[PDB]
């Protein structure tokens, strides 16, 4: 009726606020594997420095 | 006080986006009430006019 | 009609909400995640740069 189809639009919604988790679940660590694999322009820093030493 | 009067399909759960409320409305103004209980305030629900118990 | 009415716009309230139920915090979490990973960039430096 109106009662029990008002519960299932507000579940709507309920998934809407885990999916406001969802976009900040993995955003944070797909930025912060970046954030670890931003090594290798420090790898290519100690290899120039390397040249510059012989 | 609502200790014999109380139903669980009375009220409506998980209220973060609804709320029931206990109204009492007279005998002589019941019909005044049943088309005004919707145009009280804005975003009311206008067919929960539900009649449980009556004096 | 008016009965169909209210309860079509009721549907509208839900979605007027999830214009900020579900975009402000994607917003300001996310500009966070930016000011956390500018930071986190700057730690590793000094660090690289103290071995250099």
């Amino acid at each position: 009726q109106g009662i029990q189809q008002l519960l299932q639009a507000e579940k709507r919604a309920a998934e809407k606020v885990a999916d406001a988790r969802k976009r900040k679940a993995r955003r944070l660590k797909q930025a912060k594997e970046e954030a670890q694999m931003e090594v290798d322009q420090y790898r290519r820093e100690r290899e120039q420095e390397f040249q510059s030493k012989q | 006080s609502l200790a014999e009067i109380v139903k669980k399909d009375d009220f409506v759960l998980d209220s973060e986006y609804l709320v029931t409320l206990l109204v009492v409305v007279p005998k002589l103004n019941h019909n005044d009430w049943i088309k005004q209980y919707e145009t009280l305030a804005e975003m009311v629900v206008p067919r929960s006019s539900n009649v449980l118990s009556e004096d | 009609a008016d009965v169909q009415k209210q309860i079509k716009h009721m549907m509208a309230f839900i979605e007027q909400e999830a214009n900020e139920k579900a975009e402000e915090i994607d917003a300001k979490a996310e500009e966070e995640f930016n000011i956390e990973k500018g930071r986190l960039v700057q730690t590793q430096r000094l660090k690289i740069m103290e071995y250099y």
